[PDB]
RNA sequence: CACAUUCCAACCACACCUGGCGUGUGGC
DNA sequence: TATCCGCTCACAATGCCACACGCGCTGCTCGGCC
DNA sequence: CCGAGCAGCTACTTGTGAGCGGATA
């Protein structure tokens, strides 16, 4: 119907205008009689008629006098619903300013007045004069004055000079602003001024003056002159039991101020003094500015109760304002909530429903069949009928929800499967039978979880609930391609039960002809379940084409195998069956069964799969008792060899000879090595003593014990649970996050001691309020997520481009951590796939990656590949299909629509319920030191140095002189395998190319010393040292040959600073060494702290540490990776000690010492140093005076900021370091994610960007505007001869990203309320609702679901 | 009776224009006053329209020619 | 008189007991919280007042508490644990000798 | 507990909850976040407005579905029209466009 | 002359209710 | 006078459900159209 | 009279971000 929405002021006459009268009396209703006063705050001639086409007067109270006011009360006698929109007006006798402006911080008033908040605030509570109009006076116009400094001058002047003191005097001093010419000096001031605070603040008051002048507003009206008011009914009073009535906030806000305003007139009537005057304008300022926003003002004043007042913007902010309660979420009709339960004989499609609760939900429609047959031929006879509940409407009820499909959500919602669509069938009873297989994708266990149950109501929603909705139409996860459809411990252990074969049973040997005979002869018991038997099975492949070939052949397996053949559809093999089946295989027999069948077959077969568990492990009886859980029999022997191990432990340290420290460490691990033992020997027991004689003495097998079969087969027992369960607890935790030394020598099934069970208890209160405690950081990571999302949908088809990504398998630390196949997997690519091969074209472009062309280029053994991303996609407002991927849970490519934004913070933030938020792992919480940089490696290939730059050692090693080297291992079909970080100085003891084995040390380096090894062998001298100046003497006692010490920039003082110490690589003759292939002096100028050994004279070796500079290392600095570790990450706050880099390359050097810090400038070859930095002398330098690094090197060694990141390496690095970091969060954890989610994320996080010039654009270079904003108009002046822009992409946090949004409605909802509107209000915006959660505040359809298209066509239109 | 569209998605372009003009086929067949053209068994509007889809008989293109027949047909008898 | 009657009868301590088994009855009037005037916020309490500290053996129980919004700022007295003249938590201990 | 259609609030025609008075369940934020991302933008728009705030729209749907007519209305939502007096009722002007 | 309506055997219209907001407790 | 640093203020922290409960008193002073 | 407006009888969070001096080269 309407298009866009547009905010603006509100001028003193728009106001006027909508007022339909003025309240004057502050009475609302009498007490006698119910019936609203005058003209007071529930009027009737003002708002409306408090009845239905009734006047206040009853004069006019039939339906043929409305439309017609009265002669008395004249009241236009119509519906009451015009209450809900008529408003009226308070008409203000001092002009009093709003609160918002006035407190923004930054306040509107405080940047356009050019005047601090401080003087703004003075004069506003009525303590300090402001003058205005000075003109031939001595004072500034804008200068501010106290009472003294009033009265003191006023005898200077008294006609011309004139200075008020109230809201009224910033009124006139807003009318006597001009726009044009403050706009032009303060244009000028920024042309010909050079600073950056002052410059940034020049851009910000032109930006808003441009603001004022562009969009229809007018700054006077800052000043409320006219109070508008709110409509009565919306204003809650209600009449409670009795004479009291439950009023409303507001009534007690517009009561006060309505009275101040009364108070004000009378005296301004009898002409009070100037004091008294003043001190009721105050008055009536504070009601005015507690009325919009109670407690900004800093006095939370109270109505009732001695509680914190409900103002107006109360009524916005906060989890409780319209936003999140009223128009985001909402109470629906036609729904239910109930507790869950378990129904077993249900069909995955559908699901179970109270009979009540169906017929108090489909009361409409069991009506319409009732009016429709000749049973109820009016409305009440079919509801008396309902209420009665006779036999003649249950047909009718089952007959409404014959294909009428229900919407059963969880409470918390976390991704798409929080609300399913399923087919209902009446059930009596008060409980809801819910589907076993899909409460494991609900999260939802049967302890006493409570559901909602929601109706569809409409053809379309009906249609779309069993299209899109339905259960069987979601069987993938939209993270993960894994079936969310995996089977639960109960059928899993059935069918482990049923497939898990012995060695001796009833019918061991015979033969059968088929699954049935088998069937029929297990069930007549003549036959065991599990018995190693020859059948005949009739096995199906499928051909090339759509051909089903059969094949009949002799196999041996168990009975519960062919008896379980009889379920599995045609296509899969025999394989897939004759295995254990535990929890993975039947996982792979699902997926191998939905790739191969497709989906319509696969959800009977899971259907029948459940149906058969359940049966049998029925009729199996797996059962835990005492006698299962077996405690092994050496268990007692270990136990004593540890405590005598401890106890010699504590024999040597009581001998003085180790400390307390290596006494822990050594009784720490000798516990561990005894618990591993002990649980080792738990599991060799718990599988041994199953021994059965098939005609023969002994035939050991496999364990039947029922704690077993749960355990091995994944059901629901783990190695550590039952570890701790069987064998010993092991070691436990103190507060801190440390290891306690007593362990925990006993177990579950053996009695526990009560200081073993506190301690146990103890540290499981931590993990207990763990999740407590994070569940809520989890969901504001989740809210904020999906507000930074919902922005982008799939507009395009594709985009047209050929940038992306190199993804390549990541191997640090370990072999790998994943392949490239899953990285890849669902996406398409950018260039043409480069085989080993030179000129292959065996992947072509714009192609997407299927399971067979990631099988293929895996064998083809592709080491990386450039594949599309969402962050090179050019589509404007979204994001092409051709650049996402598939959809990673159908079959096929992403169609267009849908909201990948939503789906993909859904993703992000499920894991969150399974993360940690705080634990002892802070990276080396045992140990790390630079000592470990002692390379092994596990498997065979040939060395290569990346960023080469090393020389030989006179030893035979390699030195390395730099410190961004990288060790990489070529495999024997030429892929990386392992990966590491070369120090600085490693003794790399190979070569590049060379062919090493698995096995051995190729480079070490020493934990606590920066070598400054040299390049070429020759001379050392003391140049540029003199010793008293810039050196010291300490003497050494167990060296022989003492070291010469230098001293920092905190001890040396001044009359060494201008001196370095350096080292000279000289020759025999007298000139130094020369680099080969340049023409610059060989010299290592050392900083500070730097120890020398090494003589003068002496022959130097090539690459030798010279200076043993020590280090601050041996400290943890891996801030925990739990979830402040991934808001962190989002929120792209900066570290503590941020990792600074190279802004320009070139050589650096130190200048002005203790300007408040260090000092260093970068002088490179090519340009100059228009950049000085500040570091503080507490950070060690890697970099030296003579050292040249290219930009973007690290120079203090810590964590990396993402803003330097992204600004001085591009797009690409900052966005892969950053899924790389977020993927190893969540893979520490065990949680997988697909990169697309983390991709589209920061695609939407660096939505912004700024200019550096501003070219032939209308853009100002001090102005961040957006990015496909200032793209697309770049694109436009492409199309001209004129340049576009230079526009810089900058990085925010994902916070910041909610409100830098052209649609201020998206950003009111979201946080920050106040400020927002402000902002949008003060520079006239107006957003085209191009969006989701817009589209739901105004409550239409949605542009990105089925509406997308009908939205397309309103396009069309205009 | 349904229980799965995966056909229908493969007969279709995708899943939104499928949803929609399966509702435009169930709002012709149940106010629309149009008969089914595959026999029903005991089934809602729904149902029967996704089974008429899928017998690759109706479409988007197909309803749209349906409607300018109509359209010729109130046109020729308003001669 | 209005002081004394609000204090008993609406504050953050003062609620009416949970009349459904003995067992209740027992744990609610020996139940320690943390919240109230004087003591925290659930809304702003560290992971340091809900970990239990070894020095709660005997003096409070480590495994009685309610899971949920307040985990460790809401207890329960020992079975043997009394309060100490001055305000404090007490455990009865028999004395060793020698032998 | 269950609701088909009963009382409204006075602040907002919105339809109540819980179990005491005859109200019905809350579509939470994350609820209308799943919704979004499935498709169902009808269901959502039904689900906002028609079923709970249109005080002209949930009429007409009971009238046309107790008359064997499955069609909706779009109306506008109420609590959207509130939001609009409120924040006219402030010192801000906001208006729809044509 | 003209505009516009016109007030009374069953009954259609004259119906039905507190999350204002806070706190406390408990459960998932 | 630029510019980093220290102090100060705004804003943020699930979701549902169930139950219970609640609103400064008395007095004084000034003002309103059957 | 009635009604309505006003007067005497809080500090274990922590964090993050932005703003306002502020003092030192
Ligand atoms: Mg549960
Ligand atoms: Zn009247
Ligand atoms: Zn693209």
């Amino acid at each position: 119907e309407f298009d866009a929405i547009k905010i603006a002021l509100a001028s003193p006459d728009m106001i006027r205008s909508w007022s339909f009268g003025e309240v004057k009396k502050p009475e609302t209703i009498n007490y006698r009689t119910f019936k609203p006063e005058r003209d007071g705050l529930f009027c009737a001639r003002i708002f409306g008629p408090v009845k239905d086409y009734e006047c206040l007067c009853g004069k006019y109270k039939r339906l043929k006098h409305r439309g017609v006011i009265c002669e008395k009360c004249g009241v236009e006698v119509t519906q009451t619903k015009v209450r809900r929109e008529r408003m009226g007006h308070i008409e203000l006798a001092s002009p009093t300013a709003h609160i918002w402006f006035l407190k923004s911080l930054p306040s509107r008033i405080g940047l356009l007045l050019d005047m601090p908040l401080r003087d703004i605030e003075r004069v506003l509570y009525f303590e300090s004069y402001v003058v205005i109009e000075g003109g031939m006076t001595n004072l500034e116009r804008q200068q501010i004055l106290t009472e003294e400094q009033y009265l003191d001058a006023l005898e200077e002047f008294g006609d011309e000079f004139d200075a008020k003191m109230g809201a009224e005097a910033i009124q006139a001093l807003l009318k006597s602003m001009d726009l044009e010419q403050e706009c032009e000096q303060l244009r000028e001031e920024l042309n010909e001024t050079n600073s950056e605070t002052k410059r940034k603040k020049l851009t910000k008051r032109i930006k808003l003056l441009e603001a004022f002048v562009q969009s229809g507003n007018k700054p006077e009206w800052m000043i409320l002159t006219v109070l508008p008011v709110l409509p009565p009914d919306l204003r809650p009073l209600v009449p409670l039991d009795g004479g009291r009535f439950a009023t409303s906030d507001l009534n007690d806000l517009y009561r006060r101020v309505i009275n101040r305003n009364n108070r004000l007139k009378r005296l301004l009537d009898l002409a009070a003094p100037d004091i008294i005057v003043r001190n009721e304008k105050r008055m009536l300022q504070e009601a005015v500015d507690a009325l919009l926003d109670n407690g900004r003002r800093g006095r939370a004043i109270t109505g009732s109760n001695k509680r914190p007042l409900k103002s107006l913007a109360d009524m916005i902010k906060g989890k409780q304002g319209r936003f999140r309660q009223n128009l985001l979420g909402k109470r629906v009709d036609y729904s239910g909530r109930s507790v869950i339960t378990v129904g077993p004989y249900l069909r995955l499609h559908q699901c179970g429903l109270p009979k009540k609760m169906a017929l108090e939900l489909f009361k409409p429609f069991i009506y319409g069949k009732l009016e429709l047959r000749g049973l109820a031929t009016t409305i009440k006879a079919a509801k008396k009928m309902v209420e009665r509940e006779e036999a003649v409407v249950w047909d009718i009820l089952d007959e409404v929800i014959r294909e009428h499909p229900v919407l059963l959500n969880r409470a918390p919602t976390l991704h798409r499967l929080g609300i399913q669509a399923f087919e209902p069938v009446l059930i009596e009873g008060k409980a809801i039978q819910l589907h076993p297989l899909v409460c494991a994708a609900y999260n939802a266990d049967f302890d006493g979880d409570q559901m909602a149950v929601h109706v569809p109501l409409t053809l379309e929603a009906q249609l779309e609930a069993r299209a899109l909705m339905m259960s069987t139409n979601n069987i993938l996860s939209p993270a993960n391609g894994e079936p969310i459809i995996v089977p639960s411990q109960d059928v899993v252990l059935g069918l482990y039960y049923m497939t898990r074969d012995c060695v001796n049973a009833k019918g061991e040997g015979m033969v059968l002809t088929g699954p049935k005979e088998a069937e029929r002869l297990y069930r007549s018991g003549l036959a065991s379940l599990h018995a190693r038997v020859k059948v005949r099975i009739t096995e199906y492949e499928k051909d090339a084409n759509g051909e089903l070939v059969a094949k009949t052949s002799l196999k041996d397996t168990t009975v519960g195998r062919a008896i379980l053949w009889m379920i599995v559809p045609k296509g899969l093999p025999y394989s897939i069956v004759n295995q254990a089946l535990g929890k993975k295989a039947i996982s792979k027999m699902l997926n191998t069964c939905y790739r191969i069948l497709g989906l319509k077959p696969t959800v009977i077969f899971a259907d029948q799969i459940m149906y058969t568990g359940f049966a049998y492990a029925a009729r199996s009886g797996a059962s835990v008792g005492i006698d299962d859980m077996v405690i092994p029999e050496k268990k007692h022997e270990i136990i004593s060899e540890a405590e005598a191990e401890v106890a010699e432990i504590q024999e040597q340290f009581q001998s003085g000879l180790v400390t307390a420290g290596e006494r822990y460490n050594k009784v720490i691990d000798i516990w561990a090595a005894a618990n591993d033992r002990v649980s080792k020997a738990m599991m060799d027991n718990l599988q041994t003593e199953t021994v059965i004689n098939r005609d023969g003495q002994e035939e050991k097998q496999v364990s039947f014990n029922s704690i077993y079969m749960m355990a091995d087969s994944g059901a629901r027992g783990s190695a550590a649970q039952i570890r701790q369960l069987a064998g010993m607890r092991g070691l436990m935790a103190k507060p801190d996050g440390s290891i306690i030394e007593t362990p925990i020598t006993a177990n579950f099934r053996e009695g526990l001691n009560v200081l073993q069970y506190f301690i146990s208890t103890h540290g499981a209160r931590k993990g207990l309020a763990d999740t407590a405690l994070k569940t809520a950081n989890s969901g504001y990571l989740t809210r904020r997520l999906v507000d930074v999302a919902q922005d982008l949908v799939v507009t395009e088809d594709d985009c047209g481009t050929h940038e992306g990504i190199m993804m390549t398998p990541v191997i640090e630390g370990g072999d790998v951590k994943e392949p490239l196949r899953d990285r890849v997997l669902g996406r398409v690519t950018a260039e043409d796939v480069l085989k080993p091969g030179t000129a292959d074209i065996l992947v072509p472009r714009n192609t997407l990656l299927h399971e067979q062309w990631c099988d293929l280029l895996e064998e083809n053994s592709v080491d990386a590949v450039k594949v599309r991303s969402v962050v090179s996609c050019d589509t404007d407002f979204g994001v092409c299909a051709h650049c996402y991927g598939r959809d990673l849970a159908r079959g096929h490519i992403i169609n267009k629509g849908e909201a990948i934004g939503v789906i993909a913070a859904q993703s992000i933030g499920e894991p969150g319920t399974q993360l940690t938020m705080r634990t002892f792992h802070i990276g080396g919480a045992a140990s790390r030191a630079a000592a470990e940089s002692s390379i092994q490696v596990k498997n065979k290939g040939s060395i290569k140095l990346s960023n080469v730059k090393s020389v030989v050692n006179s030893s035979g090693k390699l030195v390395i002189t730099s410190r961004n080297t990288e060790l990489k291992l070529i495999d024997e079909f030429g892929r990386t395998k392992e990966s590491y970080k070369v120090p600085y100085g490693a003794v790399l003891a190979k070569g590049d190319g060379e062919q090493v084995a698995g096995g051995e040390t190729v480079a070490n380096w020493d934990p606590h010393t920066m070598p400054v090894i040299t390049e070429v062998s020759g001379f050392v001298r003391f140049t540029d040292m003199i010793d008293g100046q810039t050196i010291t003497r300490q003497t050494d006692e167990l060296t022989g040959l003492s070291s010469l010490v230098v001293l920092d920039s905190a001890e040396r003082t001044a009359g060494g600073k201008d001196l370095r110490p350096a080292l000279k690589i000289v020759d025999a003759q007298g000139n130094d060494v020369l680099i080969p292939g340049t023409d610059m002096p060989a010299q290592y100028f050392l900083p500070g702290k730097a120890i020398v050994q090494l003589e003068d004279g002496v022959q130097i070796s090539s690459g030798d540490t010279l200076a043993r500079i020590p280090q601050e290392s041996g400290g943890t600095k891996d801030i925990t990776g739990g979830l402040p570790r991934v808001a962190d990450l989002f929120e792209a706050r900066r570290p503590k000690e941020p990792a600074i880099l190279a802004e320009i390359s070139g050589i650096v050097s130190f200048g002005k010492e203790t300007k408040g810090k260090r000092r260093l400038v970068i002088t490179p070859v090519d340009g100059s140093d228009p950049y000085e930095e500040m570091i503080p002398k507490w950070r060690q330098l890697n970099v030296f005076e003579g050292e040249r690094v290219e930009r973007g090197d690290v120079i203090s060694d810590g964590p990396e900021a993402p803003h330097d990141i992204l600004r001085l390496r591009g797009v690409h690095a900052v966005t892969r370091y950053i899924v790389n970091e977020v993927q190893d969060v969540y893979r520490l954890q065990g949680v997988k994610i697909n990169d697309k989610h983390i991709e589209v994320i920061v695609r939407q996080m660096l939505r912004k960007a700024t200019i550096v010039n501003a070219g032939s654009s209308d853009f100002l270079e001090g102005e961040q505007v957006e990015y496909s904003r200032v793209k697309i108009a770049n694109r436009e002046l492409e199309a001209n001869g004129k340049v576009g822009a230079t526009y810089s992409r900058d990085l925010l946090g994902i916070t910041k990203a909610s409100l830098a949004t052209e649609s201020f409605i998206s950003a009111a909802s979201f946080q920050e309320t106040t400020r927002v509107l402000t902002e949008a209000a003060v520079a006239g915006k107006r957003d085209e609702l191009r969006g989701l959660k817009e589209n739901v505040i105004v409550g239409r359809l949605i542009p990105a679901g089925t509406g997308y298209a009908y939205h397309q066509d309103r396009m069309r239109r205009r | 009776a349904r229980v799965t569209v995966q056909d229908a998605v493969e007969k279709i372009g995708n899943r939104f224009d499928l949803v929609l003009v399966a509702a435009r086929r169930a709002r012709q067949m149940q106010v629309g006053g149009k008969d089914p053209l595959v026999p029903e068994e005991n089934d809602k509007t729904t149902v029967i329209a996704l089974r008429e889809i899928e017998e690759g008989l109706i479409n988007n293109q197909i309803l749209d020619v349906r409607e300018r027949q109509e359209q010729q047909e109130q046109e020729a008898a308003e001669l | 008189s209005a002081a004394v009657k609000e204090f008993f009868g609406s504050s953050q301590l003062s609620q009416f007991m949970d009349q459904n088994n003995p067992l209740s009855e027992i744990t609610h009037k020996r139940r320690i919280s943390a919240l109230g005037p004087g003591g925290l916020t659930r809304e702003r309490a560290g992971f340091e007042v809900r970990d239990v500290h070894p020095t709660h053996y005997g003096r409070v129980c480590p495994i009685e508490t309610p899971e949920g919004p307040n985990i460790g700022l809401i207890n329960s007295l020992s079975v043997y644990a009394q309060t100490n003249e001055y305000g404090f938590l007490e455990t009865p201990y028999r004395k060793v000798t020698d032998g | 507990h269950a609701r088909s259609t009963g009382s409204y609030s006075l602040v907002t025609q919105q339809p109540l909850g819980g179990k005491a008075q005859f109200g019905g369940q809350r579509f939470g934020e994350m609820e209308v976040w799943a919704l979004e991302a499935y498709g169902a933008a009808y269901t959502l728009q039904e689900m906002l407005t028609v079923k709970s705030d249109d005080v002209n729209g949930r009429t007409k749907m009971y009238k046309n579905i107790v008359d064997g007519n499955h069609q909706m209305e779009p109306g506008m939502p109420e609590s959207f029209n509130v939001l609009l007096k409120e924040i006219r009722s402030l010192g801000i002007n906001i208006e729809l466009e044509d």
